[PDB]
């Protein structure tokens, strides 16, 4: 009965930027919590 | 161009507000009604002419 979900806004704005160091920090934190998410398609979302 | 111009970011940012147009469907329904009127007019004229 329980689902863990993440706001897309938690992900980098506009999908992030390869050149953005701040976006790089967002990516590292996101990568750390991506395994944590109970969402089954969460791997697909992180890959996307 | 903007000195820091990223095409993907600028276009996406402008597009999100930009993408709010529904006028075409409403106009289409009006034109559709106008077409029914044209046919109805011809049919009435046909009864009289």
């Amino acid at each position: 009965v329980v689902t863990t979900v993440i706001d897309d806004s938690s992900y980098p704005k506009d999908g992030g930027s390869v050149t953005s160091l701040e976006n790089l920090w967002d990516f590292f934190i996101l990568a750390l919590a991506l395994p944590l998410t109970t969402d089954p398609c969460a791997p697909v979302k992180a890959f996307m | 161009y903007p000195p820091d111009l990223v095409t993907n970011v600028w276009y996406a940012d402008a597009i999100y507000p930009m993408y709010a147009d529904t006028e075409v469907f409403s106009n289409l329904q009006r034109d559709m009604i106008t077409c029914e009127a044209v046919q109805t007019l011809v049919t009435l004229v046909a009864q009289i002419s």
